[PDB]
């Protein structure tokens, strides 16, 4: 397939272009800072950050080749990693904080105010710090973005025809050119073997830590539905059930 | 193929 | 002294401190009801356990930390590291979970326990994938301790602490290059290299989410009290609530 | 004391 063929090069500078807007949150100094009030700056940011992420995916080398339950399903598994990474990444150049939005930077105290939030708040700040001491580049975010579009949901991913073998086929293949524009990247910036390998790994295990952020943050959405502490959009009510 | 999400996949 | 080992001194160490198979407490006599099957999972859980701290005590560099460190690397990755040890298990037993030799079941003997067979998919998922990479024993060593000394790694501001995060990296770091050297010994071409640590790198993303349902499910039915637990598991437990 | 800190010790 002509996605399949891409060069390295051309996978990078597609997912450079298909980079979705910063939105601004509703943030209001002049309200009280109630749990419930930040936790609907939250998720009504979330809710509209998805409709992008819906055409930032579609873009994906690959992505609208599949069908469309296999396009649900990856975007059902990965979701709010994709949500958290684009948090860290653009929490980098600020220690400390959480950039949320540009009009919404929050820390740990402020984290505070809603009930199991600040354990959250450290675990993205602690992962902020390390895109810091790796000095993470664009390219390499890019990357790991789409890497968890395909893979959060791959080993799930049915086979049961010749048709959607085919497809899960494809999916590993384009994980194995991402892979590959990866290390290109590193090996065009310098890097030894050595060090492009360490750092292929380095920057793998983040996708550890943000299957973990995400399935806490998934988790604490459950309750906060639960307990009604603040009104969801139909989106992310069907986002969520899509976790159990 | 009521979800809101395969919706949006096609517009 | 740890960071001086070379690749093939890494491998071998993990080899030769792999964990011994343990037998589960199940007497065919009593039929699988939820709480007994329960009970069987973490009663060998529990006993895993032990035997993990002492294969931990074993991996280069880990008692160089401190307690306080390692405590916390084993609260966060405990759940992870079991469930790699039973999908390798699994392997040469496709549909099957082999979670002690006496204790070989099924998805349909997961339903015995609610929202279990869920957990089961996953791990019989896992299972395939192990399959379809042809896993070997060298790469599994090496992601278990990956798993260990990753899974807890960023949520670590003292020089000493510094310092020990810096350590793990360090070994992190060791274990990528003991991995890329294992492969190339193999025949892997150097484009087959890459793609292949990438492969079993995302192997830990899965680990980790099917923990995490794991660790859920667990706090689950002890909030049901459907089994019993031990204070070890409590308190592993309560590492993630 | 947490009983994983005293395995960690003998
Ligand atoms: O992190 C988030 C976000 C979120 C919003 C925008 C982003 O760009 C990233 C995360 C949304 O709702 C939540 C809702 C929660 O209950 C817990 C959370 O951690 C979050
Ligand atoms: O998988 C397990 C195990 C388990 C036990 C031994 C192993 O070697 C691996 C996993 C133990 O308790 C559970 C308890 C649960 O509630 C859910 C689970 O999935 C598990
Ligand atoms: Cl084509
Ligand atoms: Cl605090
Ligand atoms: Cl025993
Ligand atoms: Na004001
Ligand atoms: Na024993
Ligand atoms: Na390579």
């Amino acid at each position: 397939s002509l996605a399949l063929s891409l060069t390295a090069d051309q996978i990078i500078s597609a997912l450079l272009e298909a980079e979705p807007p910063i939105l601004y949150s509703e943030y209001d100094p002049s309200r009280p800072f109630s749990e419930a009030y930040m936790m609907g700056l939250l998720t009504n940011l979330a809710d509209r950050e998805l409709v992008h992420m819906i055409n930032w995916a579609k873009k994906v080398p690959g992505f609208v080749d599949l069908s469309l339950h296999d396009q649900v399903h990856l975007l059902e598994s990965a979701w709010l990693e994709i949500l958290m990474i684009g948090l860290v990444w653009r929490s980098m150049d600020h220690p400390g904080k959480l950039l949320f939005a540009p009009d919404l930077l929050l820390d740990r105290e402020q984290g505070k105010s809603v009930e199991g939030m600040v354990e959250i708040f450290d675990m993205l700040l602690a992962t902020s710090e390390r895109f810091r001491e790796m000095k993470l580049q664009r390219e390499e975010f890019v990357c790991l973005k789409a890497i968890i579009l395909l893979n959060s949901g791959v080993y799930t991913f049915l086979s049961s025809t010749l048709k959607s073998l085919e497809n899960k086929e494809k999916i590993h293949r384009m994980l194995d050119k991402i892979t590959d524009a990866l290390i290109w990247y590193m090996a065009k910036s310098g890097l030894s073997l050595q060090q492009q390998h360490q750092r292929l790994a380095q920057l793998l295990l983040i996708l550890s830590h943000i299957r973990h952020m995400s399935n806490k943050g998934m988790e604490h959405l459950y309750s906060m539905k639960s307990k009604n502490v603040v009104p969801l959009s139909d989106l992310l009510l069907e986002m969520l059930d899509a976790h159990r | 193929k009521h979800k809101i999400l395969h919706r949006l996949l096609q517009d």
